[PDB]
């Protein structure tokens, strides 16, 4: 479910807020992205990818 | 700031209230003294 | 196979087999009553699942 704040648990990571399509593009072996500060801020679909 | 993690999320999800307790207070410890300090320097700069 | 097996190396040669690319499903082992011991570090018994 998108564009909705939601509980999320991607691939046992938790955590909360609002998933959305990504413009950015991730090599074929990054599973997650980090923002400056290091927060979370991208997730790969263990179903979707 | 010793704890297991620096992530509540994951202290949460892998450990028992009581003994998650003693991390989440050493988390708590060191983001509160990062904070005063922050205050205290942002005074000090209002001031001047 | 590696709980209900028939051998169990050495202690000095303790056999460690790797796991891997599957579900475990650790409450039914922590709910049974085969086991005397059951203790976890780092992480609760009730939170592997
Ligand atoms: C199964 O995994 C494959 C490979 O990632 C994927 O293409 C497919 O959509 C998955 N099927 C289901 C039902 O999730």
């Amino acid at each position: 479910v998108k564009n909705k704040c939601v509980n999320f648990n991607f691939n046992g990571l938790t955590g909360t807020g609002v998933l959305t399509e990504s413009n950015k593009k991730f090599l074929p072996f990054q599973q997650f992205g980090r923002d400056i500060a290091d927060t979370t801020d991208a997730v790969r679909d263990p179903q979707t990818l | 700031f010793g704890a297991i993690s620096s992530v509540l999320n994951d202290i949460l999800s892998r450990l028992d209230p009581p003994e998650a307790e003693v991390q989440i207070d050493r988390l708590i410890t060191g983001r509160l003294q990062s904070l005063q300090t922050y205050v205290t320097q942002q005074l000090i700069r209002a001031a001047e | 196979e590696v709980f209900n097996a028939t051998r169990f190396a050495s202690v000095y040669a303790w056999n460690r087999k790797r796991i891997s690319n599957c579900v475990a499903d650790y409450s039914v082992l922590y709910n049974s009553a085969s086991f005397s011991t059951f203790k976890c570090y780092g992480v609760s018994p009730t939170k592997l699942n």
